[PDB]
RNA sequence: GGAAACUCAAAGAGUGCUAUCGGAGUGCGC
């Protein structure tokens, strides 16, 4: 009888994670870059100028689905998120919903930080341990739970 | 002009031809490599092909009609 | 031992065997194996050191057939009502497990029986379980013509 | 501990081919396919069964080969069945490969593929001995070069160490990989990337593995016996990705 | 035109306050100003190559092109060290040494930026350790004594590398005028 | 096609022995052909060096079976007594090996000199 | 494999119109089975021919990109390459008549100074032409007489004009009013057909090459096909993730229509909504 | 355009005609893509239309050879000058479905008419004959594919290696594992002839203790008859009158026949053993000089044989290091730094001659002079 | 309570099995 209980995986100190190296990877969704747009900052200078390091964003299929799913009113999020600066993802799962492929693309991963905006999203990340997230905030945005953020 | 030169030719051909095949007939994979059983398989194969070579001088005799 | 006589090296085996030995069905397979082979080759030297030591086996195999023939007969000179009733291949192992002839005729019927697997026997008897009722006389001509528990009766 | 000549018994274990040998300290065992030799130097379980006939098992050093501490570690399901085929990237020696071998039996075969030259003579001279394997001397870079010897494996499994993995085995498993079929990589981080650390080049291996259609579905890190490798476990997809 | 770099700077003499010589382990010899970094003049491979390993000890095999392909031609020559160097102090001439038995005598010229082979003394079989030199005479006439110490071992390790016929001793040269 | 193909050349074999005398000098260096093999099927060894000019080439030519084996780069230099004298002993020491130890100081000039070796081969 | 071959940076403005062309060239050898050329013409004044390398085949072993760049006056609104020697039309301030042995027009082909917005050559009868511009007109042109032919005009701007690959003589036409047209060319008194459900502009049309459907994408966010025989709706396409389809096409295999959306995607769809691809046993195709 | 396709297989070439054609547009779906992996529409997509086996196993290796480097051969050619039409310039040139790139060109040179392509098309149409195997060719082979393709892997990867067939140590081990079990079976039988002997003669283990010469002389006097014959004794074996006296006095007798017939048998085949192994020994030594010269000469002949079937093979005890040349009772303080270094000798000497190509004994002779210089030492 | 499946019926899964006027001539097609 197979049961299967997760290992810590292993670059993850008790709640330090020593992976996440100054060069970033995060994850980009969908109202965060909503947000983005209606606090007026950029995406990659205004990252750069919250975590003072070199960020390279993705995006997943599931959250291009969402924010191609929302309609004209966000095709200003659609043409800023089809930048040629971002990389993409290309998940495999059923059901484009953006919070579980996130929670999910992270939790077995523990590299990536999680730029999210929303409450449930926020609330199950910084419920499992060790990775931080960024929000917007004011003009600028805001680290949760970065080791070093100076 | 039009003497027995093509079969003549195609003998000539069948005999290095049949020679080489019967050869790599025989070690199988692997190109066998000392002196005296490389020389006694061409032995083996100089007495196949003549075996060959008398059949075509046998019925050749009973064709002959010719030079 | 006999193939390996008569092949000697794998290269000679397309042009000859003999059909005394692998009967009309297993000659083509060992001639296409021996054709597409994966093993190296040996020289001459070595072929005939392991052509000597075919010859030992074979001599071994022939020896044992004149030993087993001789046995019988020898069986059939020294004892000629045991191994006229049960079998001298039987008989042969009764006598030389038990010693001597006398010293095996100073036996009941019961151990005569059970002759051969007295180590279930033992420890059947030193547990709680039933004793067996073959043991050395199973492999005789004759519990092997019946069939069922008639084989222990 | 575990000296030679005390008393283990040999349980079976989930994985079909292998066998746990509990003693007073535990072993991962599998059963040998030609019996009487050791190949890299390995202890051996002998058992005797009844005409007496007498089968012995090898130990699986997890130290000195790679996937034998996934096994320990404890993988949900491999693909290296007692029946399959298995393809065998990165061939090092016979020291993984003849358990591999042994693990999959006297039916299914291991197509066994090395580059460089010296571990592929000693790879010859071991495959000599057990015929269910198949030694191939060519770089695992260009499978359209002994692509005339093999046909439709049943499981890949890859321990090269170059950087394009994702190239190699994706390149492979297309000429090769039946539809449905497993996919065991092996990725070294310190090998593939020195620059940035383990999750990151992990997770940029996986992602080239679900862009090249492979479907991973285990990520295991083998931490207490090897350092920073992982074995990513994938299914072949091919048709219905999702 | 077979060169290569330089392994380690091994001796050296003062020619005067304001140049000075370095003998390195290349074969190189490096007539160097006090105005900069870069050498003078870096002379070339000092006493030639060594000899090569022969046919039959470098791979134990039998046949010949065997054990000749196994040299790799020239590419695993290696050059006589300079074990030794020394000046005659505010002189033109510096003298070397190694295990190749010549004393290769140099000798700077007047502009004191080049030097050329003036001499060589094939009389010291055996490694030169460290080379001497006192004179006698007038204020004209000079009367040399180049003395070296000769062994079969390098000064600081053993190091013994084709070392044939060389026993420990002084070696002495009257040169004169 | 010779026995002793990655023979290097001489500005990467100035390099490589340079940090071998700086590997000396730390205490993370093996010296010999037999605590070189040691060291290599123990596991520990960032990469070995061989000489190319040993009487015998085949007493360290049976290194590359375990080092291409186990996945660690080794390399050619053409002179022993060179190499002797770049490890700072007595005599010629024909086959070194790095061990592998975070906790020492040169580990930036090993991972350079590794990764220009695994170019060369 | 739905996969892009090479990308370019093409122009600086929007581009406006691309068409690929078998080029031959009189002093070089058509490759044409190892590279495909592709040409597009932009709104800053240039129209560019490239190359592409393409394994389609395997036959060679380079040449990627920007062959050559014709430059013109004014700008350029649209092309495309008559299939037949190597000769390609554009529109713009007036229709041009280009070959690619010069960097000149060779000729201009107006009615008078008004623009043109799109062109389509024949599929059969190829040198003759028809073209749409914004003072509501068709125009047809034949270059055999290198001069245009006939000129009608409509209620509302044709956008795009697209002949049928079966009849050589028949075209669709889509405007601004909500009903592509259905053109005769030999009477053109008379649209002999419409073909009239959308509800906003019918901003592009193509003919099946099995001659018998219509293809059409409008400006509100759905495309429709047509049968030529009906003059209404065969049945619609629609998503909620495309806005505002902007280009459609058959395929030559006659099954996938390429939708070409405004958000940036190009999606694929069956024509028949129910046909499957695969190769079929024959109880089941009976 | 697919219509040709070319498959080669470890029994020979084959080329299929492409009946219908494959969805090219939608060839990512699952319901085309699955219908590679099922048989009953595989055969409505592709039939077999020519399969010409090279016979030759050599000549199988050979087109092997000249495929992995991607150039044309004769069976090849041969099979497409045969199958492949000359499309006339009207219509088209003919299409040709092949695995790869490399073998593309070399196809297009030989033939002009054809046209070589492997896109994924072509990609995943051989990949359905190579999964559905041997039930596309319907029975026009005589061989199944799996041991053909393993030998002929064999082959290619020694052809690859070039490996060295003549430096053969498992000779030499079978050799001393059989020659030791070898000995100890002639002295086991060699006491079954006289346990058996003994019921007609006893006086005999007494006077005869060497075993062969035991047996050969059981070969010569048959029954307790002989008395007379003093002249052919010293021949079989001052003795000749102990045993011809205790031929009469002794009488520890039976007298039966066919019991000594046979030990007669096996005496005589007894001898034939102990005459296989006194010219087995000596093959093993003069095989050790060849295989082995350096660490002959170093250890000697069957002390070598001995270390070298302790360590599994010779490349094992190479790649072993020289400080784990431990090995009880071979290499027989001052009593063990000898063994010490003629232990790490023996590694040296293993070394050069596994590792050389074809060994030599200067260094061996050397290496002797050494470790004698070192035993002088004492 | 153990079930002989060889009395028969209703059903469920796994495995294997197939294709889509007659020869010339005569105006003739490359
Ligand atoms: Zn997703």
């Amino acid at each position: 009888l197979t049961r299967n209980i997760p290992q810590v995986s292993s670059a993850l100190f008790f709640q330090y994670n020593q992976a996440i190296k100054p060069p970033y990877q995060v994850l980009i969704d969908t109202n965060f870059i909503n947000f983005s747009i209606q606090k007026k900052v950029d995406i990659v200078r205004g990252m750069m100028d919250c975590l003072l390091a070199k960020c390279n964003p993705l995006i997943t299929d599931c959250v291009m689905a969402e924010l191609e799913k929302l309609g004209p009113k966000y095709r200003i999020a659609l043409k800023l998120a089809r930048d040629p600066r971002i990389k993409r993802l290309s998940c495999s799962h059923k059901g484009t919903y953006a919070n579980d492929c996130l929670v999910h693309r992270v939790l077995q991963h523990k590299c990536y930080i999680v730029a999210t905006n929303d409450a449930g999203l926020k609330q199950r990340i910084r419920k499992i341990p060790g990775i931080p997230l960024m929000s917007v905030g004011g003009h600028a945005y805001v680290i949760e739970k970065l080791p070093d953020v100076f | 002009a039009l003497r027995g030169d093509i079969a003549l030719t195609i003998f000539d051909v069948c005999m290095k031809t049949l020679g080489k095949h019967y050869i790599n007939k025989h070690k199988g994979y692997y190109a066998i490599s000392d002196s005296k059983m490389n020389i006694e398989l061409n032995k083996e194969t100089l007495n196949y092909l003549f075996s060959e070579s008398l059949r075509y001088i046998k019925l050749f005799d009973e064709f002959l009609d010719l030079e | 031992a006999r193939i390996i006589l008569t092949m000697g090296i794998r290269s000679k085996a397309s042009e000859t065997d003999l059909s005394e030995i692998l009967p009309e069905e297993i000659e083509e397979r060992v001639k296409t194996a021996a054709e597409v082979s994966m093993g190296t080759e040996i020289t001459q030297t070595d072929l005939d050191n392991i052509n000597a030591l075919a010859e030992q086996i074979v001599e071994f195999a022939a020896y044992r057939e004149q030993l087993s023939n001789y046995l019988s007969a020898r069986m059939k000179a020294i004892a000629p009502n045991l191994t006229q009733l049960v079998g001298e291949l039987v008989g042969a192992r009764l006598i030389a497990h038990s010693g001597s002839l006398i010293s095996l005729a100073k036996s009941p019927a019961s151990t005569i029986q059970i002759l051969g697997a007295e180590k279930a026997l033992f420890r059947a008897l030193k547990t709680k379980h039933d004793t067996p009722k073959y043991g050395l006389l199973y492999h005789a001509s004759l519990v092997g013509q019946a069939t069922g528990k008639n084989k222990g009766k | 501990g575990a000296r030679g000549g005390a008393k283990v018994v040999i349980e079976p274990h989930r994985h079909a081919g292998v066998y746990i040998a509990r003693g007073k300290e535990d072993l991962l065992v599998t059963k040998n396919m030609a019996p009487g030799e050791s190949v890299y130097g390995e202890k051996r379980i002998s058992v005797e069964e009844p005409p007496p006939t007498k089968v012995e098992y090898r130990v699986w050093n997890p130290f000195r080969s790679k996937l034998a501490a996934g096994i320990m570690g404890g993988l949900d399901e491999l693909f290296i069945a007692p029946g399959k085929k298995v393809l065998y990237l990165g061939a090092a020696s016979g020291t993984s490969v003849s358990h591999v071998s042994d693990v999959v039996g006297p039916e299914g075969v291991v197509y066994a593929v090395e580059f460089s030259h010296r571990p592929g003579r000693e790879l010859i001279s071991m495959a000599k001995k057990r015929p269910n394997i198949i030694p191939i001397i060519e770089d695992a870079r260009h499978p359209q070069k002994y692509r005339m010897l093999i046909g439709m494996v049943d499981c890949v499994f890859a321990d090269v160490a170059q950087p394009d993995q994702a190239r190699i085995i994706a390149l492979n498993s297309h000429m090769f990989l039946k539809d449905q079929g497993g996919v065991v990589i092996s990725i070294k981080a310190n090998c593939i990337d020195s620059t940035v650390d383990a999750e990151t080049v992990f997770a940029r291996e996986v992602q080239k593995l679900r862009e090249e259609r492979i479907k991973p579905l285990e990520q295991l890190t083998l931490e207490p016996y090897e350092r920073d490798h992982c074995i990513v476990v994938g299914r072949y997809m091919r048709s219905g990705l999702k | 035109p077979l060169f290569f770099c330089e392994g380690s700077i091994d001796v050296v003499s003062m020619v005067d306050d304001f140049h000075f010589i370095t003998g390195s382990d290349n074969g190189n010899i490096c007539l160097w100003s006090l105005a900069k970094k870069k050498p003078i003049f870096t002379e070339r491979i000092a006493h030639g190559i060594l000899p090569e390993p022969s046919f039959n000890d470098i791979s134990g095999e039998t046949d010949e092109e065997l054990r000749k392909r196994q040299l790799q031609g020239k590419k695993l020559l290696q050059p006589f060290w300079i074990t030794s160097l020394y000046a005659i102090p505010y002189s033109n001439v510096f003298i070397s040494g190694s295990w190749s038995g010549s004393l290769k005598v140099w000798k700077i010229s007047d502009n004191l930026r080049s030097f050329e082979l003036l001499g060589e003394l094939s009389g010291a079989k055996g490694v030169v350790t460290k080379i001497q030199v006192v004179e006698s005479g007038k204020h004209g006439k000079e009367k040399f004594r180049i003395l070296a110490s000769i062994a079969k071992e390098h000064r600081l390790g053993r190091w013994i590398a084709n070392v044939s016929g060389a026993r420990n001793g002084i070696y002495s040269a009257v040169i004169d005028q | 096609n010779p026995k002793a193909f990655p023979l290097a050349d001489a500005a990467l074999t100035q390099q490589i022995l340079d940090v071998v005398q700086q590997a000396a000098n730390l205490r993370q260096l093996k010296k010999g052909a037999n605590e070189a093999t040691k060291t290599l099927n123990r596991g520990i060894s960032e990469f070995i060096i061989m000489a190319a000019d040993c009487e015998p080439i085949e007493i360290l030519l049976h290194l590359p079976l375990l080092c291409e084996d186990k996945n660690v780069p080794y390399v050619f230099v053409p002179s022993r007594v060179a190499l002797g004298r770049a490890c700072g002993v007595s005599r010629p020491v024909i086959a070194a090996s790095i061990t592998t130890n975070d906790a020492s100081a040169i580990k930036t000039q090993i991972y350079a000199v590794k990764d220009k070796i695994e170019t060369l081969l | 494999t739905r996969e892009e071959f090479v990308s370019f940076k093409a122009h600086y403005g929007l581009v406006t119109g691309l068409c690929v062309t078998q080029p031959r060239f009189h002093d070089k050898k058509p490759d044409l089975k190892s590279q495909n050329f592709m040409l597009s013409c932009s709104d800053d004044k240039t129209v560019k021919l490239w190359s592409i390398n393409v394994d389609d085949y395997s036959n060679k072993n380079n040449e990627e990109g920007l062959i050559r760049t014709f430059d013109g006056e004014s700008a350029f609104q649209g092309i495309d390459s008559h299939r037949e020697n190597s000769t390609f039309a554009t529109g713009g301030a007036k229709i041009h008549l280009w070959d690619v042995n010069r960097l000149k027009p060779v000729s201009d082909l107006s009615w008078g100074a008004d623009n043109i917005t799109s062109l389509k050559f024949n599929q059969n009868e190829t040198d003759i032409l028809a073209s749409t511009g914004s003072d509501n007109s068709i125009v047809l042109y034949d270059l055999r007489t290198n001069s245009p032919t006939q000129k009608i005009v409509q209620t509302m701007r044709t956008n795009a004009i697209c002949w049928n690959p079966m009849e050589a003589f028949n075209f669709v036409t889509a405007n601004e009013d909500h009903n592509a047209y259905y053109y005769d060319m030999r009477n053109l008194s008379r649209s002999l057909n419409v073909f009239k459900d959308h509800v906003s502009a019918v901003m592009d049309v193509d003919f099946s090459p099995t001659g018998d459907e219509i293809v059409t994408g409008s400006y509100d966010k759905s495309i429709r096909i047509y049968k030529t025989n009906h003059g209404h709706s065969r049945e619609i396409y629609h998503t909620k993730r495309m806005q505002h389809v902007f280009q459609v096409k058959y395929s030559m295999d006659s099954k996938y229509i390429i939708s070409g959306s405004d958000d940036g995607n190009v999606r694929l769809w069956r024509s028949k909504a129910w046909e499957r691809s695969n190769v079929k046993t024959t109880r089941e195709k009976n | 355009p697919i219509e040709y396709l070319l498959f080669e297989e470890p029994t020979g070439y084959a080329v299929f005609k492409v009946k219908l054609q494959q969805d090219d547009i939608g060839s990512r779906l699952k319901e085309v893509q699955e219908q590679i992996n099922d048989f009953g529409a595989f055969t409505k997509l592709i039939e077999l239309v020519s399969f010409a086996p090279f016979k030759g196993a050599a000549e199988a290796l050979e087109n092997a050879n000249d495929i992995s480097e991607g150039l044309v051969s004769e069976s090849l050619k041969a099979i497409l000058d045969l199958n492949l039409p000359k499309a006339s310039s009207k219509k088209k040139n003919i299409t040709l479905a092949i695995s790869d790139k490399n073998l593309g060109p070399s196809i297009k040179e030989e033939f002009p008419y054809v046209d070589c392509i492997s896109n994924e098309l072509a990609q995943d149409l051989i990949r359905g004959v190579r999964l559905h195997g041997e039930k596309l060719f319907k029975g026009l082979q005589s061989g199944d594919l799996e041991r053909a393709q393993l030998g002929l892997g064999h082959a290619y990867s020694r052809a690859k290696v070039k490996f060295s067939v003549q430096k053969n140590d498992n000779h030499i081990i079978q050799a001393i594992a059989l020659l030791d079990q070898l000995d100890k079976d002639i002295n086991t039988f060699a006491m079954r002839v006289k346990e058996w002997y003994g019921w007609h003669f006893p006086e005999l283990a007494k006077l005869v203790p060497d075993n062969y010469t035991f047996a050969k002389l059981v070969l010569f006097i048959k029954d307790k008859a002989s008395l007379n014959d003093d002249s052919l004794h010293d021949l079989a074996a001052g003795i000749a009158q102990r045993v011809i006296d205790n031929a009469r006095i002794s009488m520890g007798q039976d007298i039966s026949e066919t019991d000594m017939e046979n030990v007669c048998v096996f005496a005589q085949r007894v001898a034939s053993l102990a005459d296989y192994r006194r010219q087995l020994y000596d093959y093993l030594c003069e095989k050790m000089h060849t295989v082995a010269p350096n660490l002959s000469e170093l250890i000697g002949e069957v002390i070598g044989a001995r270390l070298i079937s302790h360590a599994g093979s010779l490349t094992n005890l190479s790649k072993q290091a020289a400080s784990t040349v431990q090995i009880l009772g071979a290499e027989k303080k001052n009593k063990g730094r000898i063994s010490r270094y003629l232990a790490n000798k023996c590694s040296m000497a293993s070394r050069i001659d596994n590792y050389s190509e074809e060994p030599s004994n200067v260094f061996g002779s050397v290496l002797k002079k050494q470790v004698e210089q070192r035993l002088e030492f004492y």
